[PDB]
């Protein structure tokens, strides 16, 4: 079983401010084999990114990430008050397909 | 109105029902005989994707069963367990007396699921399904059987494998199909395939180690220009 | 584009199970694979099982063995789950996704591709059931 | 007297019967010491001497409207008695 | 010969039976296309020619103790042999 | 020890066993004939508190069935549903081959309870029951019968509907029925009563309106002086 | 006069059963209506429910429902009654009734008698039925 | 032609058949009146006229294996049609 | 390949099946009787100890069944219910129309467990075992039957009481039996023993009151010096 | 469902005294199908009086009553020493059959 | 001289059952009486119950009836016994046991011989059976 | 049930002196069927005497005892280092088979 882990717990940063969003595995991840999803309230997850770094279809260019190995992250180059949601990685490298906790990104 | 077929020699006429024909003779019962032939004989296609369309589901017709004798060996022969989405089975199970056909060069074993709209599964164009020496209108689930007819005329004076397919959609007009390699390792079923071909494909696969060795499910997909035997 | 439509909120007894339909739509079955993943308030998405149509064979999360059961019809374009031993602690958002194979090794022969259920493209909007009494 | 004309035609019958001699070794037709009922078949081949199993073949085919007609208007399960009423008919046609 | 003994006798036959032509379609004898059981029959009626009707019921009625006797005496459930029987005491009688 | 009946042409005769006759002609099985009749071309009762006297039941005789290719319409077919009054079955189960009478203008169908003492229900006259294409010395459960009698010959060279009866006491002398017009809406039944008076009670009720629309039932009984039909 | 007969009294263990006769002499069942009811010490005295042996049918109060099972047979003039789940919460006197029908609407047809539960004529002497162990 | 080589034989014959009468009272025949299966059988005892007996036991003793060949060759479960296939045999050798 | 037999009068002969024989009369199928005849008719011993040793079991093939219309009777008849160490049945139950033999002086009813390899009990000198009016080859559990051959021929122009035996290693070639006389008292069980013998062992230990009238059970040896009958 | 309530919950008179018991319903007896019975301790209620005026078989004249509607009403013109028992109302107008809780006479 | 053969130590799950096997060797099963005992640290040795293989019967101490299975195959010479309804309060050496049969009265038919459980000769060497989780 | 009690609860000797253990019994035992088991430690109890006085079978012959009835005595005239084992005694007489605590031999 891999287990993900997401920091911070809340970012919060103003709207138009780069966000950073981590996800640390505790066994690597095959393939790099991980996924990100945005969620909004009353609402189903988007996948935003898979394959670490590969861009989900109708995603905006402003999102992007990279990772390897147990180390990934999702970034944002400029937060728009839109994108305030709350992110979650998981990872299919190896099944059953685990997830992280999520972590949410806030209005400062 | 069951015409007999009598044999002179070599020769082979249908009699005349009305005419006394005193030429004919019968010296026991023992000249009476019972001959299924397999359809396969008469050219039809026989490959997994083509057979199921001669079948189908009907509701409110009883079976029937008739015995034979004799009959030949089958190249091709199948064996059906198709159940409904929800579980429940879609053929019946046979009844005790039933044995599987004797005498399978190859035995296409086809799992799955289907609607299944009818009480039994009958053939179409009027064929029936030879059992271990009986024919029935209908397909009896589990139970080994060859497509078929039964002649009746008056005379004159083992090693088989199995191949296995899958399926969803069976009593439909769509349908898929996969052949089974390995419990994770499927390829895609054609209907240029022969039983050869299969089998030479179930060969190169273990051979080469190209099997699914995770917990998914791998489909191979064939090269439409590699031919097959 | 494939949408995936889900029935509406239900209310269940304690002891009984709910079943949720998911009507494939805007698209076939073809050979996609799909899975019923759980929210309960508060909580993150934890998928609870799934089931991939063309071998029509399904499995489950081990926390729902025994008590989830996903089964589907090609003839209705609709996957359906049905949950048992509802608590008031099953309330939650209950929510059918659907995602791609990925392609597999090559050789000689053809390609390969495989099926197992990894990232979810196309989600359903969301089914609401509270068990209570 | 046969019109012959399917598509196609096997001319090579390979077939199986359990009209055997059956006696032996003296044990072999006991039940208990007998072979099990896969191995109870003979078998050998045919050829299509005059046309005989082109014949066959395309009979069996004519055949098969009569039967199905014949197991329809009746209750039997199944049906061990066609080959006696043929009998009976045959020498009734002719006593 | 037939004493026609009964309180009663309806002189109209109805009837029924399977003994139908079938043929017709070039399907209609496929059980796929055919007819369910309940429309397989065939009818109609016959009047009460020259006391053939009362004769009729007459000899039912007396057949009913041999046939009862006959089947006491047996162990098959369900005897589908009469009729062949009669044809093979027809003959031996004869012949 | 079975006679068979020979037609000439409009004229019949009981064939003679010892006699050669060789005035008798027979070219085909098909010239013979397993015909049934039904009891009620004798002129026998046949309202339903008059037929259930001519039914018993008895152990320790096993049932026999033979088959008939042709039979008369009846007017007055019966079906039996009777339990136990712990809810046992009375009657068994038909086996598989066994269907209801074919043609029937009414179908009386009988539920409800008695005492059974027997394994079966036997014809007290020695008649047989008759099922689609067989005759039976019992009565199964569930399965559309009519009440006759088969002659065995040699031969010269649909819209339906049910009344349903409520009964207890089934297997005994003193016992009651009522005819049922909805699920709490009954009328006694008298032995006087025809299945054409019966189906004119059915349409007044319905159409007056004089029907139980409480949870408890209404019982009719019929005033004595209004005649039938 | 028509009278009730019932058996003596019974003491059963909690989770089992208890039948308890009423056999109905001085007259026949005829097209009479009987029912069961039960006092326990201290309580007024309610219907259980009740059978109607002409059409062989029975149903039940609420609270029985599942629990009590009546039923008849002409031959020995007897109705009897099984209460099952039994608790000492349970011990009472059981007791039989039984009453006329009621007559109804009349039309050219004939006349009408209505059949279901009302006022109770005939009495049982009661069965004291007491559960424990 | 029998040989007759048992080490032992029984020559008193006590025997069943079901082939009686039936008919006397004129219920006697209606199953509902009638006896139970055990009462259905009637009996009796012959004597070894000439070796009857003897050769009677021998011929069932010789038949045996005939009889279980032909039983393993069919699919029937339950075989009454040998005595009538015999029937047919015997004419059609005659005629 | 069956013989018929011929009695021409007394004088009985083996039927020439290729000559014609214009000698040979049939003038009806009443003159063609199945006879079945027991084996004990020929000597062949029936004591429990020596009857289970020509049984045994044997798996794949299936059973098969002929009438016969007489028979003798028989003064040894049997009755089996032998289970599996675990509780498991080792004989079928019997079919519908199985009934048992209806006439036997003893029936020695055998009930225990022992080892059942196979599928059915078979008989293995090829004699088949005798029911009502059914020749099976093999045996049915809880039916009595007895050991015997059919002759078919062509014609010219009750008190009993049961023995009961318990075994282990039924199946096997070393097993034991015990004569019940009561549930607690048994007598071991020798093959010299003949059934008047042990009935009047019986006799002798229910007069004396020598039987177990404890918890236990008690088993009597015979005293090898004291003859039998 | 009809709900009835007897009263007075015990009625203190002397012997030869007259009672009169009532009963009320929640709702209207259908037909003013109301019984009445009398209960002594060890017996079975006897059916005093049905559908609310009709006095029950081979009971005394001193026992009537009357109601319709909800109210309803049992008297004995003198109360004997024999009639000292448990009183309770039935209603059957409306299915299932309804009752009262009870009432009792008492010697003063 | 006879011996007994039991199987090793076991650990099962309360709720579960526990078989302990025991091989005759040394001699065979002929018409001896078996038994099965059991002792639990710091307590006497109890009889569970037991089983002759002659008869092919068995019975058991009225506190485990319906918990024990008692069983022997003679083809093997092997007796077995099942214990059911496992819970901690069952750990225990449990033993199987075997002795004679007495000798009885005497007759002019011949000897008797009574079988019971009586002392016992031959002891196993003991299976000892955890219950816990 | 024949319930029986065996004293004294554990018997402090020396080596070499002699062993006297009883058995009592709350009903007579049929036949004097009572039998003696020597248990050590991790071992089966092995039989020393049955009927009240056979000696079993290998059983050295500074084993005895008696009884009848309800009084039953085992005995050891020297008890050696080997014999300070658990004794029990059990009863056949009357089904089912019943038996004792059981005592210590002790070291003294
Ligand atoms: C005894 O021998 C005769 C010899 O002819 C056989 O009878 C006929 O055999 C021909 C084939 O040689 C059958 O012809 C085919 O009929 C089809 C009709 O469609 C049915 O099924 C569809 C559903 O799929 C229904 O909607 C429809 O109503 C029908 O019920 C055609 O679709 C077939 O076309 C295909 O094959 C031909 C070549 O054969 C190509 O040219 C076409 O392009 C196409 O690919 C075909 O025409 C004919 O139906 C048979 N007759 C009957 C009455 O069924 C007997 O079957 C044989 N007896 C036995 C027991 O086998
Ligand atoms: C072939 O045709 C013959 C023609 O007769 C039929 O055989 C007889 O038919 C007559 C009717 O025509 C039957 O006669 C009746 O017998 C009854 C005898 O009682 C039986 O049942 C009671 C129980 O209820 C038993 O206790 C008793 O022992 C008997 O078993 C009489 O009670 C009947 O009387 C009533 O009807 C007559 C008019 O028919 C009135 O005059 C009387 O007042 C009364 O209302 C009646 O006499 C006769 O029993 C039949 N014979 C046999 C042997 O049963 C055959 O039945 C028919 N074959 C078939 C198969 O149908
Ligand atoms: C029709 O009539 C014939 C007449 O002979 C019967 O056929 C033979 O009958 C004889 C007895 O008369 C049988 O002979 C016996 O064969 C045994 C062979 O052993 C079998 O079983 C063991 C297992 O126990 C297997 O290992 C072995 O391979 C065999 O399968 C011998 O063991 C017997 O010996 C004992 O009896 C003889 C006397 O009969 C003594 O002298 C010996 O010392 C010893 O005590 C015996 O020789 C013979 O087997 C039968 N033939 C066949 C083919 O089975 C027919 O059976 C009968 N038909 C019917 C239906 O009953
Ligand atoms: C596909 O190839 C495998 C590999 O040889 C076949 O499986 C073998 O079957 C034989 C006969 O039953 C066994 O003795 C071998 O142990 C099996 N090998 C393995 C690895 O399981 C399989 O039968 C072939 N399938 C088809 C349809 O031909
Ligand atoms: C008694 O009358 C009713 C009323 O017409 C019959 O019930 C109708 O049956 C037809 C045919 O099945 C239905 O289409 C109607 O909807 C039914 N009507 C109602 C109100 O249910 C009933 O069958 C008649 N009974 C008899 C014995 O004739
Ligand atoms: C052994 O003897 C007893 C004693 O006579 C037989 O049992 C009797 O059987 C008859 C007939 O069934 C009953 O009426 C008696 O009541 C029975 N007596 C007892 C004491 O039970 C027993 O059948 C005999 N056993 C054998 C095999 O002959
Ligand atoms: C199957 O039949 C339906 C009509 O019921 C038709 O619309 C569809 O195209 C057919 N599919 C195939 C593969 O033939
Ligand atoms: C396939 O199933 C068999 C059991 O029938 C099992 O032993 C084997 O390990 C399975 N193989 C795979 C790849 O799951
Ligand atoms: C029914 O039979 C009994 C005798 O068993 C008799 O007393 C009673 O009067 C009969 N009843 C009727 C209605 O015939
Ligand atoms: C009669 O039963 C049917 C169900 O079979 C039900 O729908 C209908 O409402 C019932 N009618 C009455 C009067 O109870
Ligand atoms: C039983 O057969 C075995 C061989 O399988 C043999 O060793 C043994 O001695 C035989 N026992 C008897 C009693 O014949
Ligand atoms: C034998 O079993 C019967 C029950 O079938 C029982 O009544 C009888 O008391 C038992 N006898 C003994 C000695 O156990």
């Amino acid at each position: 079983q891999i287990v993900l882990t997401q920091s911070p717990g809340t970012l919060s940063l103003s709207p138009g401010e780069r966000a950073t969003l981590s996800c640390r595995a505790s066994q690597s991840v095959s393939n790099s084999y991980l996924a990100w999803y945005q969620q909004k309230p009353g609402q189903a997850p988007r996948l935003l990114i898979y394959g670490a770094s590969s861009r989900a279809t109708g995603i905006p260019d402003r999102f992007s990430g990279s990772g390897s190995g147990t180390d990934f992250t999702l970034s944002i180059s400029r937060l728009e008050p839109e994108d305030f949601a709350v992110y979650y990685c998981q990872q299919y490298g190896t099944s059953p397909c685990t997830f992280g906790q999520g972590t949410k990104l806030e209005i400062k | 109105s069951i015409p007999l077929g009598v044999i002179h020699n070599s020769t082979l006429q249908v009699s005349d029902v009305d005419k006394l024909v005193c030429r004919d003779k019968l010296s026991s019962t023992n000249q009476l005989r019972s001959v299924g032939l397999n359809l396969e004989g008469n050219g039809v296609a026989t490959d997994v994707p083509s057979v199921t369309k001669r079948w189908g589901f009907r509701s409110g017709v009883p079976p029937k069963v008739v015995n034979y004798e004799a009959g030949e060996w089958a190249e091709n022969c199948y064996n059906l367990e198709i159940k409904k989405p929800d579980g429940s089975e879609c053929l019946p199970a046979a009844p005790d007396g039933i044995r599987g056909f004797p005498r399978c060069r190859y035995v296409h074993k086809v799992s799955g699921t289907g609607p299944c709209a009818g009480d039994f599964a009958f053939h179409k164009e009027g064929a029936f399904f030879l059992y271990d020496r009986l024919a029935s209108t209908v397909i009896y689930r589990g139970t080994t059987f060859a497509e078929g007819v039964v002649a009746f005329l008056i005379l004159p004076q083992y090693y088989s494998t199995t191949i296995r397919y899958q399926a969803t959609g069976f009593g439909t007009n769509e349908t898929e199909y996969l052949f089974e390699v390995d419990n994770l390792t499927y390829v895609q079923l054609e209907s240029r395939f022969t039983p050869q071909f299969l089998l030479q494909l179930n060969e190169t696969i273990y051979a080469s180690g190209k099997r699914s060795n995770t917990t998914g499910k791998l489909i191979w997909k064939v090269n439409p220009e590699i031919d097959t035997t | 584009q494939v949408q995936l439509v889900q029935s509406g909120a239900e209310v269940k007894k304690p002891g009984s199970s709910v079943k949720v339909s998911c009507k494939a739509s805007g698209g076939t079955f073809s050979r996609d694979i799909f899975s019923w993943v759980r929210q309960a308030p508060g909580q993150g998405l934890e998928w609870m099982g799934g089931i991939i149509p063309i071998f029509g064979t399904a499995n489950y999360a081990q926390k729902f063995q025994g008590r989830v059961t996903i089964t589907a019809d090609k003839s209705t374009s609709t996957v359906f789950m049905e949950l048992s031993g509802l608590r008031s602690e099953d309330t939650a958002v209950y929510f059918c996704a659907r995602g791609p194979p990925l392609r597999g090794e090559r050789s000689w022969f053809g390609e390969s591709e495989k099926y197992d259920y990894f990232y979810m493209d196309v989600w359903g909007k969301g089914t609401t059931v509270t068990v209570s009494s | 007297v046969i019109v012959n004309a399917q598509p196609k035609c096997n001319p090579n019958l390979h077939y199986w019967t359990t009209q055997d001699e059956g006696a032996a070794i003296g044990l072999a037709w006991i039940p208990y010491f007998g072979p099990a009922a896969e191995g109870i078949y003979t078998e050998g081949l045919m050829h299509n001497q005059d046309g005989l199993i082109c014949g066959l073949r395309q009979l069996a085919n004519e055949t098969t409207q009569a039967l199905q007609l014949f197991l329809r208007a009746t209750t039997e399960l199944r049906t061990f008695s066609i080959l006696n009423r043929k009998a009976i008919d045959f020498l009734l046609q002719r006593w």
